[PDB]
Protein backbone atom coordinates (compact mmCIF):
# COMPACT_ATOMS: atom_id res chain seq x y z
CA UNK A 1 0.00 0.00 0.00
CA UNK A 2 3.21 2.42 0.78
CA UNK A 3 4.10 2.54 -2.99
CA UNK A 4 0.16 3.29 -4.25
CA UNK A 5 0.20 6.48 -1.80
CA UNK A 6 3.92 7.50 -2.20
CA UNK A 7 2.82 7.43 -6.16
CA UNK A 8 -0.54 9.64 -5.68
CA UNK A 9 1.38 12.07 -3.45
CA UNK A 10 1.60 15.35 -4.22
CA UNK A 11 1.18 18.93 -2.35
CA UNK A 12 -0.13 22.30 -3.26
CA UNK A 13 0.38 25.57 -1.73
CA UNK A 14 -2.93 27.64 -1.30
CA UNK A 15 -4.04 31.11 0.43
CA UNK A 16 -5.92 30.81 3.28
CA UNK A 17 -7.84 34.52 2.68
CA UNK A 18 -8.43 35.06 -1.65
CA UNK A 19 -6.89 37.39 -2.47
CA UNK A 20 -9.41 41.03 -3.00
CA UNK A 21 -9.13 41.83 -6.21
CA UNK A 22 -10.15 45.38 -8.14
CA UNK A 23 -10.48 46.55 -11.08
CA UNK A 24 -8.37 49.08 -12.77
CA UNK A 25 -8.36 52.97 -12.15
CA UNK A 26 -8.56 55.84 -14.51
CA UNK A 27 -5.92 57.39 -14.40
CA UNK A 28 -6.88 61.18 -14.20
CA UNK A 29 -4.55 63.94 -13.68
CA UNK A 30 -5.23 67.08 -12.70
CA UNK A 31 -3.30 70.72 -12.42
CA UNK A 32 -0.77 71.91 -9.56
CA UNK A 33 1.63 74.19 -8.97
CA UNK A 34 1.65 78.17 -9.56
CA UNK A 35 2.40 79.97 -13.03
CA UNK A 36 4.25 83.26 -13.18
CA UNK A 37 4.48 85.90 -16.18
CA UNK A 38 7.41 85.07 -19.05
CA UNK A 39 8.21 87.37 -20.99
CA UNK A 40 8.78 86.93 -25.07
CA UNK A 41 12.51 86.30 -25.09
CA UNK A 42 13.53 87.96 -28.84
CA UNK A 43 12.06 91.01 -27.56
CA UNK A 44 9.99 93.51 -30.10
CA UNK A 45 9.98 92.46 -33.43
CA UNK A 46 10.81 94.17 -36.49
CA UNK A 47 8.94 96.59 -38.70
CA UNK A 48 6.91 95.31 -41.39
CA UNK B 1 17.51 121.00 -28.02
CA UNK B 2 18.30 120.57 -23.97
CA UNK B 3 21.45 118.93 -23.37
CA UNK B 4 19.91 116.00 -22.19
CA UNK B 5 18.01 115.35 -25.61
CA UNK B 6 21.30 115.56 -27.25
CA UNK B 7 23.12 112.54 -24.78
CA UNK B 8 19.54 110.65 -24.75
CA UNK B 9 20.57 110.34 -28.89
CA UNK B 10 24.11 109.99 -28.51
CA UNK B 11 23.51 107.46 -26.32
CA UNK B 12 21.28 105.52 -29.07
CA UNK B 13 23.76 106.29 -32.05
CA UNK B 14 26.48 104.74 -29.48
CA UNK B 15 23.83 101.98 -28.84
CA UNK B 16 23.23 101.59 -32.73
CA UNK B 17 26.74 100.89 -32.93
CA UNK B 18 27.03 98.53 -30.12
CA UNK B 19 24.40 96.23 -31.74
CA UNK B 20 25.88 96.90 -35.53
CA UNK B 21 29.06 94.99 -34.00
CA UNK B 22 26.82 92.18 -32.07
CA UNK B 23 25.08 91.76 -35.42
CA UNK B 24 28.30 91.81 -37.85
CA UNK B 25 28.54 87.97 -39.34
CA UNK B 26 25.57 86.75 -37.13
CA UNK B 27 23.34 87.60 -39.58
CA UNK B 28 22.04 84.27 -40.92
CA UNK B 29 19.31 83.34 -43.48
CA UNK B 30 16.60 81.28 -41.44
CA UNK B 31 17.32 83.10 -37.97
CA UNK B 32 16.09 85.88 -35.77
CA UNK B 33 18.22 87.51 -33.70
CA UNK B 34 17.54 89.18 -30.63
CA UNK B 35 19.86 91.04 -32.02
CA UNK B 36 18.96 91.57 -35.04
CA UNK B 37 15.47 92.50 -33.54
CA UNK B 38 16.79 95.41 -31.08
CA UNK B 39 19.65 96.73 -34.35
CA UNK B 40 16.55 96.92 -36.98
CA UNK B 41 14.11 98.57 -34.63
CA UNK B 42 16.76 101.36 -33.28
CA UNK B 43 17.64 101.98 -37.03
CA UNK B 44 13.60 102.95 -37.56
CA UNK B 45 14.16 105.63 -34.21
CA UNK B 46 16.78 107.81 -35.61
CA UNK B 47 14.19 109.39 -38.91
CA UNK B 48 10.93 111.48 -37.98
CA UNK B 49 10.11 110.52 -41.44
CA UNK B 50 8.94 107.10 -42.18
CA UNK B 51 9.00 104.18 -39.96
CA UNK B 52 9.02 101.51 -42.41
CA UNK B 53 11.68 98.45 -42.28
CA UNK B 54 15.01 99.91 -43.46
CA UNK B 55 16.51 97.92 -46.19
CA UNK B 56 19.70 99.45 -46.48
CA UNK B 57 20.44 101.27 -42.91
CA UNK B 58 23.14 102.79 -44.69
CA UNK B 59 20.90 105.33 -45.95
CA UNK B 60 19.22 106.98 -43.21
CA UNK B 61 22.62 106.80 -40.84
CA UNK B 62 24.45 108.98 -43.67
CA UNK B 63 21.83 111.52 -44.14
CA UNK B 64 22.07 111.63 -40.26
CA UNK B 65 26.08 112.24 -40.20
CA UNK B 66 25.88 115.04 -43.57
CA UNK B 67 22.80 116.78 -41.94
CA UNK B 68 25.18 117.03 -38.61
CA UNK B 69 28.35 118.06 -40.16
CA UNK B 70 26.51 120.76 -42.10
CA UNK B 71 24.74 121.74 -38.75
CA UNK B 72 27.42 121.25 -36.38
CA UNK B 73 30.07 123.67 -38.75
CA UNK B 74 27.80 126.73 -38.89
CA UNK B 75 27.61 128.78 -35.68
CA UNK B 76 24.71 130.40 -37.07
CA UNK B 77 22.92 127.04 -36.01
CA UNK B 78 24.58 125.35 -33.52
CA UNK B 79 25.52 128.44 -31.84
CA UNK B 80 22.63 127.92 -29.07
CA UNK B 81 24.93 124.64 -28.11
CA UNK B 82 27.50 126.75 -26.87
CA UNK B 83 25.82 129.25 -24.25
CA UNK B 84 26.99 129.05 -20.57
CA UNK B 85 23.24 127.36 -19.60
Amino acid sequence: FSELRNFFTGDVVIRDDPFDVWDGVKATYIPIGVHGVRLDPNGDQPPL
Amino acid sequence: MSRQMWLDTSALLEAISEYVVRCNGDTFSGLTTGDFNALSNMFTQLSVSSAGYVSDPRVPLQTMSNMFVSFITSTDRCGYMLRKT
